[PDB]
RNA sequence: AGCUGUCAACCGAGCGUUGAUCCGAGGAUGUCCGAAUGGGGAAACCCGGCACGAGUGAUGUCGUGUCACCAGGCGCUGAAUAUAUAGGCGUCUGGGGGGAACGCGGGGAAGUGAAACAUCUCAGUACCCGUAGGAAGAGAAAACAAAAUGUGAUUCCGUGAGUAGUGGCGAGCGAAAGCGGAGGAUGGCUAAACCGUAUGCAUGUGAUACCGGGUAGGGGUUGUGUGUGCGGGGUUGUGGGACCUAUCUUUCCGGCUCUACCUGGCUGGAGGGCAGUGAGAAAAUGUUGUGGUUAGCGGAAAUGGCUUGGGAUGGCCUGCCGUAGACGGUGAGAGCCCGGUACGUGAAAACCCGACGUCUGUCUUGAUGGUGUUCCCGAGUAGCAGCGGGCCCGUGGAAUCUGCUGUGAAUCUGCCGGGACCACCCGGUAAGCCUGAAUACUUCCCAGUGACCGAUAGCGGAUUAGUACCGUGAGGGAAU
RNA sequence: GAGUGAGAAUGCAGGCAUGAGUAGCGAUUAGGCAAGUGAGAACCUUGCCCGCCGAAAGACCAAGGGUUCCUGGGCCAGGCCAGUCCGCCCAGGGUGAGUCGGGACCUAAGGCGAGGCCGACAGGCGUAGUCGAUGGACAACGGGUUGAUAUUCCCGUACC
RNA sequence: GCGAAUUCGGUGAUCCUAUGCUGCCGAGAAAAGCCUCUAGCGAGGACAUACACGGCCCGUACCCCAAACCAACACAGGUG
């Protein structure tokens, strides 16, 4: 069948300008799926990189409508996750800067 | 993966481990290729094929 | 004026006609009444809708 | 031996002799909306109950199932109140929406023609509505005909015929009989004129009344009516059937006609039939074709030569095969180059039609021909009065069918049909039920065809197609 | 055998002319100059004056639209002109809430509706209920931030 | 990066007390929440506090008296 595992939520982490400037003061961003919680997504995110995190921020983001000669075309819509480890401050070298 | 005729051959808590084992491999590969440091599909598809499959035997030793 | 309960009667169309034989169609609703009428030998009795008719045949008793 | 669908390429990553991809059969996965059905709702989004498990120090949390409505049976309970009913519960089995046309059954107009127009026609057309099917409806005479010792269920064509007829006898509308054809099965029974049982409802001269010779043991099928339910035995044209008295009767046992003894009348069980998924009883028990289908395999014969030639599939010339000289492409008109065609073959698994061995059901308590005489065979129906429809039939002299409303018959020396109506003779038996075969239709699939179109044509659509766009609508609707 | 012969029907669809380089270039506010980028500068960028609105021609919300927001690239197509510019087009980035707005709370007008009533039929009503805000119950500020976001992010202090 | 002073007075609302008071007639919604009362239970609940904890989903950019909404336009119009 199928059992519940938690990190089958993120999709990736996203890489931006502001981006770098969450990383600096240690909040983080990733990608996840649209049908998630920010309960879900703080329980993964604990148990796949051991470190206690605070608090988890969601923003959804509407897909764009890029013009083609073929015709009317829209992108997938996306979720953002915006996530604020402790003070503990345990980098994620996962991330890969 | 393997083959049917081991498959069938063996038991009920080998097809368990199996199948904890292929949920934890879908688990892991399909999230770094989420993460981006895995390139190919084949992998998914032949866990996809593991856990099809067992699931498969699964009900069928249990209606037979 | 729509159906008693029993003999499945309905209301037929026709047309009313003049002395100048003029066609126009017109409608005709079957006597019905709501009666209470027994059923079982002990004297009950229910409000059915029945066409007059069928009271005619007596296909439900009187007490 | 190649492969990772396309626009649409391009990269990069790779899979295959253990046979990857590709095509077929079966199986699972199958988010959400949508009959949508746990409740709600502005469709693809909000909110819960119940049982079993994961996780925390507990909660929060997370997965798996279940929870709509209606109808029809089963069990419990029984309110106003006592019997009893409604309602209330629990569980199974059904239905809900969609589909191009075909069909049945109800509803149902006007533009028009009559050179106006009301009868009429347009027309039971368009459209609306509720049904199931692969076809449906109809279907075994209460049909025709007219003296022939005739046809013989229903259905659908060609005739009969634009004839007999109807029609402000105008516009117009329009048969039937008979004949010739397609297809066949003139086919089995239910239910009231006796009885056994589950019965109750009632009573009792509770004893000489009940069993089919003789002797003997025993102790309400109400006496009489009304109404319903349950059953052997009567479903008919020369017109036909039993409450009782006359003739041959192809096994046997028991219990009955309130009892035991020859005669007369019914029911249960052993063995020839009749058949059966049938429409005349219904539910079950298990079986082979190179029939087809969803898919594949083999499948002949010139690198021929020379020339225009970019390229020949072209021109000429040899010799090509052919049970295949259909069709496309390859640098120009190719059966000899390939895709392929005649012809053979071929399926592990699945599906629809066609035979062959446990098992099931019925009766041989029955059957065949023979001489007189005393409640049933379809009811609020046939028919009648009025009011309207549909057969050509538009109240005309108007039969036949149906319906609304009132009345209302017999059970055979009874009826209605035989085109307002009847005396004598002549042909069929109404109110109950179903039944294959010929027919109509084609949303879909396959194989073909065309003195059909070739981009302003042909479906609106050979291409972003019911897309863009317009209109908030039902919708309209492009060009390329 | 014909969808078989066009010059017209204020014909149909497509294309192209004159009127013609003619009228207009969308207000009651109005600019000029310098330096800068650029191949080209009144129209873009920066500086100084002038002009206009200022119960707006300023700053926020709801309904409505949906990426027009910011950054980088380019100016055949669009802006009634050229345009380096743009709400042009290409790529990337950007929307952070227990406390702001709705659902887990409840109702008005009104809609749906089990049973039920009526209705040949399709249906129409309305009871128990369930929906339905434009209403009611229920929990914030100052400052700071980069090139775009702030009562959301951070600092400081609290609430229910 | 550093960072001074941070008071008096007066004027003053259509804003708050105000869902108030006074007067008029034309006489001014509903339910939820909240407080409380009992019916039907019951052998363990009631009030404070040190402590670690757990609080769902969705909107959140931009325009908004306009060249971004409705007017076929980058329109002298309309929009709470
Ligand atoms: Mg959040
Ligand atoms: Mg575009
Ligand atoms: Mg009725
Ligand atoms: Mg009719
Ligand atoms: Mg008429
Ligand atoms: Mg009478
Ligand atoms: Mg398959
Ligand atoms: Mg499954
Ligand atoms: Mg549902
Ligand atoms: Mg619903
Ligand atoms: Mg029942
Ligand atoms: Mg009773
Ligand atoms: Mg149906
Ligand atoms: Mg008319
Ligand atoms: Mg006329
Ligand atoms: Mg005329
Ligand atoms: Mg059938
Ligand atoms: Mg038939
Ligand atoms: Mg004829
Ligand atoms: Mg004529
Ligand atoms: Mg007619
Ligand atoms: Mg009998
Ligand atoms: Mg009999
Ligand atoms: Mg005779
Ligand atoms: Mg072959
Ligand atoms: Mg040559
Ligand atoms: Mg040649
Ligand atoms: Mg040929
Ligand atoms: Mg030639
Ligand atoms: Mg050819
Ligand atoms: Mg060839
Ligand atoms: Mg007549
Ligand atoms: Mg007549
Ligand atoms: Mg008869
Ligand atoms: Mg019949
Ligand atoms: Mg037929
Ligand atoms: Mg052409
Ligand atoms: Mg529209
Ligand atoms: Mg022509
Ligand atoms: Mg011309
Ligand atoms: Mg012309
Ligand atoms: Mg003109
Ligand atoms: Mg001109
Ligand atoms: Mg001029
Ligand atoms: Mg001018
Ligand atoms: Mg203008
Ligand atoms: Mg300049
Ligand atoms: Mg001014
Ligand atoms: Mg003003
Ligand atoms: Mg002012
Ligand atoms: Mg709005
Ligand atoms: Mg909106
Ligand atoms: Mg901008
Ligand atoms: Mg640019
Ligand atoms: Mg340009
Ligand atoms: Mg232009
Ligand atoms: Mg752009
Ligand atoms: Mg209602
Ligand atoms: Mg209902
Ligand atoms: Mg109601
Ligand atoms: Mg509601
Ligand atoms: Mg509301
Ligand atoms: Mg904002
Ligand atoms: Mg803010
Ligand atoms: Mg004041
Ligand atoms: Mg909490
Ligand atoms: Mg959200
Ligand atoms: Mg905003
Ligand atoms: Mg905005
Ligand atoms: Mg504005
Ligand atoms: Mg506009
Ligand atoms: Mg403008
Ligand atoms: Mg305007
Ligand atoms: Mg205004
Ligand atoms: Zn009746």
């Amino acid at each position: 069948a199928t059992i519940t595992d938690p990190r089958d939520i993120i999709l990736a982490p996203v890489i931006s300008e502001k981006s770098y400037g969450l990383i600096e003061d240690n909040v983080y961003t990733f990608v996840v799926h649209p049908d998630s919680n920010k309960t879900q997504i703080k329980i993964a995110i604990e148990k796949i990189f051991d470190v206690k995190v605070d608090s988890v921020n969601t923003a959804n983001r509407q897909g764009k409508r890029k013009r083609t000669r073929t015709g009317f075309g829209k992108r997938k819509s996306t979720k953002r996750a915006i996530v604020k480890l402790a003070a503990g401050s345990k980098p994620i070298d996962l991330f890969g800067a | 993966g393997t083959t049917p005729g081991e498959l069938r051959e063996l038991t009920d808590d080998e097809l368990k481990d199996k199948l904890r084992e292929s949920k934890e491999e879908l688990f892991n590969l399909r999230f770094q290729m989420a993460t981006g440091q895995l390139s190919n599909n084949r992998r998914l598809r032949t866990v996809r094929q593991e856990i099809a499959r067992v699931y498969t035997v699964l009900r069928e030793r249990e209606l037979g | 004026a729509a159906v008693c309960d029993i003999c499945g009667k309905g209301p037929g169309f026709g047309k009313s006609v003049s002395h100048s034989h003029r066609r126009t169609s017109r409608r005709w609703n079957p006597n019905i009444q709501p009666v209470r009428a027994v059923t079982r030998p002990g004297g009950n009795k229910q409000r059915i809708n029945a066409c007059t008719s069928c009271i005619k045949a007596g296909k439900v008793s009187r007490a």
